[PDB]
């Protein structure tokens, strides 16, 4: 069905659906509530409505994502990352930003602190951007016909890498191990390091009458 | 001033952007907005009215993991074109419609600058530029523009900056037109494909001279010296080289050396520099900041340190972060002009002295994640001190009595150290914002001579030490904590009465202490914000059921091994752990039904718990591990039970019972008839794994 609370979940077969409001006080008169509607095989269709206004206009409110299981393996043991993605995504009104991105956490051991995230970013809503220590790309590299823009930036004591798509991406097909190979080849991303956490979902900001529909997910480590 | 035709103009531009964070709202028609010179980004002449400067540039705030930036987006309207003495025309960091740069620009015949970096432009860069006869600045940098030819650029004979980074560089002969601008002084060429066109040595022979300045040449997959040795035509006059992000792959070239009037050089984010700065350098005399940050450098910091000795007086940032250098920070007082160094993350397998006695200016300084051994030097050395890091490292000895004469300190992280002891000048430091010397060996006690004058103290970390804390009665506190982490700290036998004058508090971590007095009356409301609240292994008594009062930023509440009795507290309704064992409650645990819980851990083992087990259990379907062992429950099971899809372990003996995937453990011994979970919302937007290690 669909659930409101701010740390609610649904646990399906190797997937994990999150609501995530980490950061709901920093707005005012809001809410979310997110939704699982059909799986089958390795594909998972969900959906999430928002309303946020007003408060901090300039921060993340929540991450709602649909997140992977799987057994944690070192960067180098990992052969292919397959996976896709097609949402199509409903506002309404003005002033909108919001975003729609991959995460990957890798961290040092099987289950320590979140060393390293990488960000894929499908959509710039509104002005998002992703976090960048001198706020410009410091690389542009190409995957699968697909362009994206390389920024760097810290969050407390993680590094941040982020890709973001030259044009919107509302149909997804990759395979994320190209990513992770680019990043240690040239980023300097240990090779050692073990893939925690596999997710994707949204970001919103600043939205009124907002709902975002996944049609299809699917991701594998093999 | 503000004669009504530019007015007009301004007006009519208005109208197309489609603003919507508040920007230009000091525009308008109005009577009362009637003066043109009082407008945000609008500057006029003081003589005469046309205005002169038009800056309608934003900025970048940023969060945890992402930026924001209130981007005008609309159509750029020709009435600009009534602007006929403007020169100041800055529109930057706003996305417009994503298409080519306006034609009318060149129609302006008395610019002088030009920012629309960082805008979303795309395409050709129009031909009319021709027409810029008096620019001096020319910023079009980091936007998709496709520039594969620079036939317009000879024409522009007065620029002093031309910025064109972050385009699809395709420009062979780059260099003959970049020369043609006699006074040229800096070039921004970062982002391009610069690799892929190095120039030739026959085309540098046949160009004229003009004395470059800066260059910013980066995100270029260089690798090599052998692709950049170009800009060693500019010896002459080079001030500031930034070189990082280019995947550089072997010695620093030696001819960086013998550049005089160098001032800042960036070689941060590279792929192996095999030894870092070469016995060239010594030479410089001038330089003011060196990053060589990420790039695997292998120096000795005595040899870095005494080939960096041309620029005693006047080095002043010195990042030397995430290498592998090892060594012993020697003699570092007699650069005089230094006010930041960062070492963190390195391999430094030594001591922190300084064997002689002079000042210095350091105002930021981070030693962490080291292996360094021995005392800490004098502190007093370093009276302008802003922010101290010296953890995960072997630091032996008390913590020097000159750590009082610092009065700027904010930071000071000593986490990990083999510290023995604290100063009594903690005190006198009157402006640190936190203090964390956790995971430490120290001893003695801590009265309030330590604490006398800490008036913007809000981080105290003295977890799991030997310490001991005991203040005087009627002392009343300078400081309200907004975290409180004092784990294994004798707090003293009665409740600490100083938190009776602490509010607006966040955390509260002072487990393992030796409380042993009941909860007191003053102590009957937490504050509205509160978030973590840890009472484990202590001895307090009394009732909690009047004490959690449902405050809205809960997540971990433990109250476990304690002498606590009562009704069962009311659960918050965004708690994720909830630990109640070994205690002496009593009664039934009905109450966990009447509002809806996102509990992912409870305990409730251990205590006297009767009667039944309510039929509520769906309102809780985010509990991962259940404990209701060693109580006195009877009735029959809930067979709501069955609707918690997210169990993970189920513990239920030692009871007087009678009559779910990923469940892997199923415990009902008796009655009569390591596993992880996860607390999200931790550390902000990342989670936090929490190991039960429970009992079978
Ligand atoms: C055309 O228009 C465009 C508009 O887009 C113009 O572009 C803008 O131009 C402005 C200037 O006009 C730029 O503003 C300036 O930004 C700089 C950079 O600030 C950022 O970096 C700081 C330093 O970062 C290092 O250090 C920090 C820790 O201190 C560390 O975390 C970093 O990772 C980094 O560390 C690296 O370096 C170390 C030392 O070498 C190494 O050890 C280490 O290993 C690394 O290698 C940083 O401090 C700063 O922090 C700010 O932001 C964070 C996050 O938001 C916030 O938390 C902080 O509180 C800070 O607010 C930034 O990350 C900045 O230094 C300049 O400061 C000047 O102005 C202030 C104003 O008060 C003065 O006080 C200063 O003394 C100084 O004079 C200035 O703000 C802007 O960045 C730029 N933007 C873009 C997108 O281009 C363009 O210039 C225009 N062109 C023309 C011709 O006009
Ligand atoms: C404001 O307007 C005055 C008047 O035009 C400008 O002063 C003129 O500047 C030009 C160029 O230097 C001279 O040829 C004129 O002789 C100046 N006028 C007078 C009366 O002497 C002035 O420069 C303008 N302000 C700005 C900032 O450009
Ligand atoms: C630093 O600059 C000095 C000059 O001030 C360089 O000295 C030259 O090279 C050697 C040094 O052993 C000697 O022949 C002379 O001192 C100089 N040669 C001349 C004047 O022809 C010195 O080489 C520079 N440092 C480095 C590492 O090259
Ligand atoms: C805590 O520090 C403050 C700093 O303002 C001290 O306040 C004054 O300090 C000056 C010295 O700079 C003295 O001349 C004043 O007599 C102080 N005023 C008061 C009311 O004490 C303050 O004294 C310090 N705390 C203690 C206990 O000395
Ligand atoms: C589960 O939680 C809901 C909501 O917290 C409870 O709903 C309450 O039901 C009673 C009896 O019908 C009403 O008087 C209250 O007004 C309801 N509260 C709300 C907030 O709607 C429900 O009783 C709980 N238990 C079960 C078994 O559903
Ligand atoms: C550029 O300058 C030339 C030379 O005077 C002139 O003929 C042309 O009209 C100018 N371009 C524009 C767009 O005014
Ligand atoms: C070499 O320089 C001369 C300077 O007079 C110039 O005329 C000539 O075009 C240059 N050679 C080439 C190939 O451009
Ligand atoms: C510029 O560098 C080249 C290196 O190929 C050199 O031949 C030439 O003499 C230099 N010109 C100077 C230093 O004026
Ligand atoms: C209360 O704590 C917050 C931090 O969450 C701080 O911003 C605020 O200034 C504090 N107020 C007082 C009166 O200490
Ligand atoms: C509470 O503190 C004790 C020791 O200080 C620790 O073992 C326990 O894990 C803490 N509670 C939580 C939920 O982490
Ligand atoms: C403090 O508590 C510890 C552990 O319960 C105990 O060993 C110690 O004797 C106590 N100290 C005092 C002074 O009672
Ligand atoms: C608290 O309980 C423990 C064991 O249940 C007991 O040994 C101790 O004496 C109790 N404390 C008091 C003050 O009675
Ligand atoms: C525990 O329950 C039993 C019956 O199941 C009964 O003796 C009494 O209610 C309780 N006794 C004690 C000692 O707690």
């Amino acid at each position: 069905g669909d659930y409101c609370g701010q740390w609610d979940w649904a646990k399906s077969t190797n997937y994990i659906v999150y609501n995530n409001l980490w950061n709901k006080n920093a707005a005012a008169s809001g809410s979310q509530c997110t939704g699982v509607d059909k799986i089958s095989g390795s594909t998972i269709a969900w959906h999430t409505s928002y309303t946020w206004t007003g408060g901090a206009a300039t921060e993340v409110k929540s991450y709602s994502n649909a997140a992977l299981v799987f057994s944690k393996k070192q960067i180098k043991n990992i052969k292919s990352i397959p996976t896709k993605m097609k949402y199509s995504y409903s506002h309404s009104s003005g002033t909108f930003v919001a975003d729609v991105s991959y995460d990957l956490f890798t961290s040092s051991t099987a289950s320590g602190s979140n060393e390293y995230e990488i960000m894929i970013w499908l959509a710039a809503y509104g002005g998002a951007g992703p976090i960048s220590s001198t706020g410009k790309a410091i690389a542009t590299v190409t995957i699968g016909s697909n362009s994206f823009k390389l920024y760097k930036g810290p969050n407390g004591s993680t590094t941040v890498f982020s890709f973001v798509a030259t044009k919107t991406i509302t149909n997804f097909s990759a395979d994320l191990q190209k990513f992770l190979s680019y990043l240690t080849k040239n980023q300097g991303l240990p090779s050692s390091q073990y893939l925690i956490t596999l997710e994707a979902g949204t970001e919103p900001f600043v939205g009124t009458n907002a709902k975002m529909t996944v049609s299809s997910f699917s991701a594998a480590v093999n | 001033l503000c004669i009504e035709k530019e007015r007009d103009a301004l007006l009519e531009f208005k109208r197309g952007l489609s603003d919507n964070f508040g920007q230009l709202s000091t525009w308008g028609d109005e009577e009362d907005k009637k003066e043109c010179c009082k407008w945000k980004g609008i500057e006029c002449n003081k003589t005469t009215g046309h205005v002169i400067v038009l800056d309608l540039h934003n900025a970048f705030t940023c969060s945890a993991s992402a930026c924001f930036a209130p981007r005008l987006t609309g159509k750029l309207s020709p009435s600009l074109l009534e602007l006929e003495y403007l020169n100041f025309l800055d529109l930057s960091v706003n996305e417009f419609e994503r298409s080519e740069i306006p034609r009318f620009i060149c129609s302006f015949k008395r610019l002088e600058y030009l920012n629309l970096s960082s805008s979303f432009f795309s395409g050709l860069i129009p031909t009319q530029f021709k027409n810029l006869t008096s620019l001096r600045i020319l910023d079009l940098g980091y936007n998709n523009l496709i520039v594969k030819d620079l036939t317009w650029l000879s024409h522009l004979s007065s620029l002093e900056l031309l910025s064109l980074g972050g385009s699809d560089f395709q420009v062979k002969n780059w260099f003959q037109e970049i020369t043609k601008l006699p006074l040229l002084k800096e070039l921004d060429l970062s982002l391009c494909g610069l690799s892929k066109l190095v120039p030739s040595p026959a085309e540098i022979a046949n160009s004229s001279l003009i004395s470059l300045s800066v260059l910013h040449l980066c995100c270029n997959e260089f690798s090599s010296s052998a692709k950049y040795s170009w800009l060693f035509n500019f010896s002459t006059s080079l001030t500031s080289i930034d070189l990082s992000n280019n995947q550089l792959d072997g010695q620093i070239d030696d001819r960086f050396g013998n550049l005089m009037y160098l001032e800042h050089l960036n070689l941060a984010n590279e792929l192996n520099l095999k030894g870092g700065i070469p016995s060239s350098f010594g030479n410089l005399t001038r330089l003011r900041y060196l990053d060589m940050s990420n790039t695997r450098t292998y120096q000795w910091l005595p040899e870095l340190f005494v080939r960096l000795s041309g620029s005693r007086k006047t080095l002043e940032v010195l990042g030397l972060n995430d290498n592998s250098m090892f060594g012993s920070l020697v003699d570092v007082t007699r650069f005089s002009a230094l006010k930041r160094l960062y070492l963190q993350k390195n391999v430094l397998n030594g001591f922190f002295m300084e064997r002689f006695g002079q000042v210095s200016s350091l105002e930021y300084l981070d030693l962490s994640d080291n292996q360094m051994r021995g005392p800490l030097p004098d502190l007093a050395l370093f009276p302008s001190l802003r922010e101290l890091h010296l953890g995960s490292n072997h630091f032996n000895g008390r913590i020097p009595q000159g750590i009082g004469k610092l009065s700027q300190l904010k930071i000071l992280d000593v986490s990990s150290n083999r510290l023995e002891g604290l100063p009594e000048s903690m005190g006198q430091l009157s402006n640190l914002e936190s203090f964390d010397a956790s995971y430490n060996v120290l001893k003695g006690t801590i009265t309030e001579s330590h604490l006398s004058n800490l008036s913007s103290l809000v981080d105290l970390d003295l977890s799991f030490n030997s310490l001991a804390l005991k203040t005087s009665i009627d002392w009343l506190p300078p400081f309200q904590l907004q975290v409180i982490n004092l784990p294994s700290c004798n707090l003293g036998p009665s409740f600490p009465k100083w938190l009776q004058s602490q509010n607006n508090y966040t955390v509260l971590d002072i487990s393992l202490a030796n409380i042993s007095d009941a909860l007191p009356s003053w102590f009957s409301g937490l504050p509205p914000d509160i978030k973590i609240l840890n009472l484990s292994n202590n001895q307090i008594s009394g009732r909690v059921s009047d004490l959690i009062e449902n405050a809205y930023d809960y997540m971990v509440i433990d109250l476990s091994s304690n002498n606590f009795s009562g009704p069962l507290p009311l659960v918050p309704t965004n708690v994720q752990i909830f630990y109640l064992h070994k205690n002496q409650f009593f009664g039934s645990i009905s109450s966990i039904c009447k509002s809806t819980t996102g509990a992912t851990s409870l305990d409730l083992s251990h205590n006297q718990f009767s009667g039944e087990l309510p039929d509520c259990w769906m309102n809780a379907t985010n509990l991962a591990v259940l404990n209701l062992a060693y109580n006195n429950f009877s009735g029959k099971l809930p067979q709501s039970l069955g609707s918690l899809t997210n169990l993970e372990a189920l513990y239920m003996r030692q009871n007087s019972f009678s009559g779910c995937q990923s469940l892997q453990i199923l415990d009902l011994g008796g009655n009569k008839l390591p596993m992880e979970f996860l607390v999200q919302g931790f550390y902000g937007k990342y989670p936090r794994h929490y190991s039960y290690l429970g009992n079978l």
